[PDB]
C-alpha cells in the first residue's frame, strides 16, 4: 500500500468468444416463442436478425 | 500472471447485468462487442482467464 | 457461327453477377452483414463500421 497508484495489484479477467460461426450455448435472458410459415416476419434464430 | 489460469465457462444463461452494476468493476471496456449489448446475444466457445 | 451475340448476352450475365458476388466482401469492416455489425456496437462504433 505504500506504493502509488499504478503499481498496486489489478486483478484483470479476458472473456473470449466467437461469434454465430458455430452453434451457441450459451444465451441470454430473451424469450422465445413458436415459429411462422408462410407469412413475411423477422426472425432471431439464435442472433441472426 | 506467467501461470494464469484458464476456465471453460458454458451451458450457463448470460446475465450480465449481475457483473456490469457491481461496484468494484470499475473498468467494462470491450473490443469486439459493445459493453452494453452483451445480452442481447448469443454465446458459445466462452472462456475466462484470472 | 453467331457468338457475338452470345457474348453479348454472357458479359450482360457477367457484369450482373459481379455484383451479387460482391456483397460478400467485408470491405475493412469486421463483417458484411449489416445486422450482426449494428447487434455488436455502441451507436458510435457502428456508424464507423
Amino acid at each position: 500500500p505504500t506504493y502509488g497508484v499504478g503499481h498496486q495489484p489489478y486483478r484483470v479477467v479476458v472473456l473470449s468468444f466467437e461469434l454465430l460461426h458455430a452453434p451457441a450455448t450459451v444465451c441470454g435472458p430473451k424469450k422465445s416463442t413458436n415459429l411462422v410459415k408462410n407469412k413475411c416476419v423477422n426472425f432471431n434464430f439464435n442472433g441472426l436478425k | 500472471v506467467y501461470a494464469w489460469n484458464r476456465k471453460r465457462i458454458s451451458n450457463c444463461v448470460a446475465d450480465y447485468s449481475v457483473l456490469y452494476n457491481l461496484a468494484p468493476f470499475f473498468t467494462f471496456k470491450c473490443y469486439g462487442v459493445s459493453p452494453t449489448k452483451l445480452n442481447d446475444l448469443c454465446f458459445t466457445n466462452v472462456y475466462a482467464d484470472s | 457461327a453467331l457468338g457475338k451475340l452470345q457474348d453479348v448476352v454472357n458479359h450482360n450475365a457477367q457484369a450482373l453477377n459481379t455484383l451479387v458476388k460482391q456483397l460478400s466482401s467485408k470491405f475493412g469492416a469486421i463483417s458484411s452483414v449489416l445486422n450482426d455489425i449494428f447487434s455488436r456496437l455502441d451507436p458510435p462504433e457502428a456508424e464507423v463500421q
